[PDB]
């Protein structure tokens, strides 16, 4: 079950991810979300897991 | 003094405190109480009319 | 009168925390040459240890809405609950910005508040908030009021972390309630304001008052 | 509660995820949401503990 | 247009029953005086779509115009201005903007007085209004004067 | 007077979006007459 939960939840995180074209684009707000899920979840993390 | 109209602080005469509302401490915004105990205190705060 | 706050005034960030069953009032402080990050100041124990209030001034050089600042970026006014404001170190002239690193052990979403050189880019902005609901968007801000302050960079709260044993300010996803206590707004042209450095003359004389040079015997 | 929180993320997923792209507008909300009420993100992710 | 001029009728019926330095003309002189550039922006478009029907008029502009049909040109336009020295540079550029020049630079100036002469007219009217009442009603204000 | 500053607010920010556009397009054209004739009644109430 918290498997599942956190799995769920990175899946949610990472589909709310804005797209590549808007960030080519640069938008700001694309930008600030992307560096949000950045924030809360680190590279090393995922790489772990 | 009028109703509704008319915004009052409670002080106690003798002590000179202020009716105020104490700091809600945690695990009862996890209950989720909406309730706030009162207090008498020396400065309270800015909303206590 | 209720009185309002203004671009172009000076004002200190203020904190309360309660320590030992004693509430204390912190004021947010940075140095900027030399570290860029912002800590606390007390100013509770003022009439027995003076606070280092120099370094804990700043400056509400701007006060937009947060569309316009939008454009700003894409290209004396009263405080509007809602508007992003931005604040300059009074005494290194920078601004007061949320950094992308974190010290921070405890907090791990948690980034860092300090200053910044240039105001260019959405790190230096600050939206005002109301703590409670008698305020409300588009109102005055009041001085005295309390306002939660939120990044526009990374739509954090600056906030008051007591999580380690000492007073630290970083910004994080909880929130603190912050007063903008008023320095001065405006002196009338020649006239002497308190915090001003200045020379003291004995009458017109050429002689000022001063201690002894570096390195003397009498440990200045 | 994960298993709840797992069917809860389910929906916010197919909310903000739609035929291979992300729905910028939902996921911008939901992500704002999401910080702004950490609990969401689970025990493993809260600030301190 | 009309809306605005909803605005100030509902300023005018605040107005009423007004004494010297009441505290509703207080009031509402610090309101002007907060949004002052505003206030002005507004009195400069009514001002310059006023003068514009006059010069319009004037001889002197229909002298300018040699086009039988009577449409002058861009270039032309900006000489009729030129002349009455009454528009200051931009304020040409701007009314040149306005002009709704055809696909040869063709003014209809006939219309392009007459395109806004009645809702300014109107709302001048009542701008003025409001200005005379409250510099009568608030005699020392430098602010409003 | 509550209802005419949200209202006004409203348009302030629809304004501050169409700024930077040349033009405004015919859905804005809509909704900008929509909230004007709204104010517009508001403004005649509080005239009453």
């Amino acid at each position: 079950a918290i498997m599942s939960f956190y799995a769920a939840l990175i899946d949610l995180l990472g589909r709310c991810a804005p797209e590549t074209h808007l960030i080519q684009a640069g938008k700001g707000e694309a930008l600030r979300i992307r560096a949000i899920l950045r924030s809360l979840v680190p590279l090393d993390d995922l790489v772990g897991i | 003094i009028k109703y509704g109209e008319s915004l009052c602080f409670v002080q106690h005469v003798a002590s000179g405190l202020w009716l105020t509302y104490a700091a809600p401490d945690p695990k009862a915004l996890r209950l989720g109480v909406l309730k706030k105990k009162a207090m008498l205190h020396q400065e309270g705060h800015m909303d206590d009319a | 009168e209720v009185q309002f706050l203004r671009t172009d005034d000076e004002v200190v960030l203020q904190c309360s925390a309660t320590v030992l069953k004693e509430q204390l009032k912190l004021c947010l402080a940075a140095e900027g040459f030399g570290n860029r990050l912002c800590f606390l100041e007390p100013t509770s124990n003022a009439q027995n240890v003076p606070p280092d209030l120099a370094i804990c001034c700043f400056i509400l050089e701007q006060s937009l809405s947060v569309r316009a600042l939008q454009e700003m970026l894409a290209n004396h006014r009263t405080l509007l609950y809602g508007h992003a404001i931005l604040l300059r170190h009074a005494h290194s002239r920078m601004y007061l910005s949320c950094l992308t690193t974190s010290r921070s052990m405890t907090d791990k979403l948690a980034f860092d508040v300090g200053l910044q050189e240039d105001a260019t880019g959405e790190a230096c902005w600050w939206t005002m908030h109301p703590a409670s609901k008698q305020r409300s968007e588009g109102e005055k801000v009041r001085v005295g009021d309390d306002l939660i302050l939120v990044s526009v960079s990374s739509e954090r709260y600056l906030h008051l972390s007591t999580a380690s044993g000492e007073l630290q300010v970083d910004a994080s996803f909880m929130q603190t309630l912050w007063n903008m206590n008023p320095i001065c707004s405006g002196c009338e042209e020649g006239f002497v304001t308190g915090g001003h450095v200045l020379r003291l003359f004995h009458g017109h004389m050429d002689e000022c008052l001063t201690i002894s040079p570096s390195d003397s015997d009498d440990q200045r | 509660n994960p298993c709840g929180g797992e069917r809860y993320l389910d929906f916010l997923r197919f909310a903000v995820f739609v035929n291979g792209e992300s729905v910028e507008e939902n996921a911008n909300v939901v992500v704002r949401l999401l910080i702004r009420k950490p609990e969401c993100f689970g025990p493993a992710l809260r600030g301190e503990g | 247009l009309d809306l605005q001029k909803d605005m100030v009728v509902m300023l005018l019926s605040l107005l009423e029953g007004n004494v010297v330095n009441g505290m509703i003309a207080r009031q509402m002189v610090d309101m002007l005086v907060e949004s002052s550039s505003n206030v002005e922006m507004i009195l400069k478009f009514f001002d310059m779509f006023l003068k514009l029907k006059d010069i319009v008029g004037s001889e002197a502009f229909q002298d300018y115009v040699t086009d039988p049909r009577g449409l002058i040109s861009k270039k032309d336009f900006q000489k009729a201005m030129d002349s009455q020295k009454q528009f200051t540079g931009p304020e040409i550029q701007f009314l040149l903007s306005c002009s709704e020049a055809d696909e040869n630079e063709m003014i209809n100036c006939e219309e392009f007085a007459n395109r806004f002469q009645e809702p300014a007219r109107d709302i001048g009217f009542n701008v003025a209004v409001l200005l005379t009442n409250l510099s009568e009603h608030v005699p020392h204000d430098p602010r409003l004067r | 007077v509550d209802y005419l500053l949200r209202l006004q607010e409203s348009i302030s920010d629809f304004y501050w979006y169409y700024s930077g556009k040349d033009v405004i397009e015919e859905q804005g054209k809509r909704n900008f007459s929509k909230a004007m004739s709204v104010a517009k009644q508001v403004f005649n109430s509080l005239t009453e």
